[PDB]
């Protein structure tokens, strides 16, 4: 039994209340839509009939 | 008062106690440098002379002139208590590594930098049951003999070495004394 195990290594520990807090409070989303290029391709919509 | 810095090393306030993981300085200090002390196991030769050993203290016990089953109970039981206390009574290193990054690793889980079930582990594990068998053929005919060696061995030479022990500290008020966690 002992001859024929798999060497691993012991696990690491479940981060904690405030690890995860500040991993959340670094994270930053993106906005919604794209605002860069709104304005040099909304020529179509003043060019509607 | 509150430290900039917390590197303070805590006790355990328990009987029984895990020491507790290292953080990420640590770590680093851990494995920035190959561990001197516990690296000479996988080189040329040493398990040869786990086996030598054995053989040179089985051939001074003989010289001592007593009956065969004192001598291989005298050989087991000294072979035991010097790898026991070599390998998994000193905590430490014998010299100056870090900040000091291992001031509460035995030897024996140092090696191989705490990876489990690696074929020297396995080895090391191997031979102490080996040695029970060898020498269980001579003083099987006493009830006391095997007894107390057949303890001896599954408590000082199978236990300590387990998976389940690792990191695994014992601290009773009297004789042991606070163990130290961080
Ligand atoms: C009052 C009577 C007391 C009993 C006699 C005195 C015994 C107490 C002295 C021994 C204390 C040892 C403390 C810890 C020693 C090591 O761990 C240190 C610190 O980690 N490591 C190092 O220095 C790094 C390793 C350096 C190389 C050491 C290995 C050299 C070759 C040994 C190979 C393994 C030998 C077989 C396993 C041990 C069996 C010991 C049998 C003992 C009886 C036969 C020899 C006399």
């Amino acid at each position: 039994i002992l001859l024929t195990r798999k060497s691993y290594k012991p696990p690491k520990r479940p981060l904690t209340e405030q690890e995860i807090d500040e991993l959340c409070d670094e994270w930053v989303p993106e906005p919604l839509v794209d605002p860069s290029a709104t304005d040099e391709q909304s020529w179509r919509v003043a060019k509607t009939p | 008062s509150t430290p900039v810095t917390d590197h303070r090393r805590r006790r355990a306030a328990a009987v029984i106690s895990h020491v507790e993981q290292e953080t990420f300085e640590d770590e680093n200090d851990q494995q920035m440098l190959p561990n001197m002390n516990a690296t000479w196991v996988d080189q040329r030769g040493a398990w040869l002379i786990h086996i030598v050993v054995i053989v040179l203290l089985r051939l001074f016990y003989s010289l001592f002139g007593s009956t065969p089953k004192w001598t291989w109970t005298l050989t087991n039981m000294t072979y035991i208590i010097g790898f026991y206390i070599m390998f998994h009574l000193v905590k430490g290193t014998p010299f100056d590594f870090n900040g000091g990054a291992y001031d509460n690793l035995t030897m024996w889980e140092q090696i191989n930098d705490e990876t489990l079930y690696t074929p020297t582990r396995k080895f090391l594990l191997i031979v102490p049951i080996v040695l029970f068998l060898i020498s269980n053929q001579y003083y099987r005919n006493d009830m006391t003999l095997f007894l107390s060696n057949l303890a001896v061995t599954v408590l000082i030479g199978v236990v300590p070495k387990l998976g389940i022990t690792h990191r695994l500290r014992i601290s009773i008020p009297g004789i042991t004394g606070r163990a130290q966690i961080s």
